[PDB]
């Protein structure tokens, strides 16, 4: 149990190390953010 | 002229209709508009 929870401890630690030193790892989320930010800027410029 | 204020504007007959307020833009010498995205006018050198 020890063991078991150290280990836990440590894997749930390297979630924020990977996040705060792998700007990628986001990348479904920001692709979504972008992919409509450039839909609308793509219709704003239509204008002119 | 009249700021703050929804107004029917036309400048040199560039008609349209806004809220004109003065700004921070630094327009240099020469630039007697200023634009967004769409190509429609964003600023104005008043020309009075």
């Amino acid at each position: 149990q020890k063991l078991i929870a150290n280990q836990f401890n440590s894997a749930i630690g390297k979630i924020q190390d990977s996040l705060s030193s792998t700007p990628s790892a986001l990348g479904k989320l920001q692709d979504v953010v972008n992919q409509n930010a450039q839909a609308l800027n793509t219709l704003v410029k239509q204008l002119s | 002229l009249v700021k703050n204020k929804c107004v029917n504007f036309n400048f040199n007959g560039l008609t349209g209709t806004g809220v004109l307020t003065e700004s921070n833009k630094k327009f240099l010498p020469f630039q007697q508009f200023g634009r967004d995205i769409a190509d429609t006018t964003d600023a104005v050198r008043d020309p009075q």
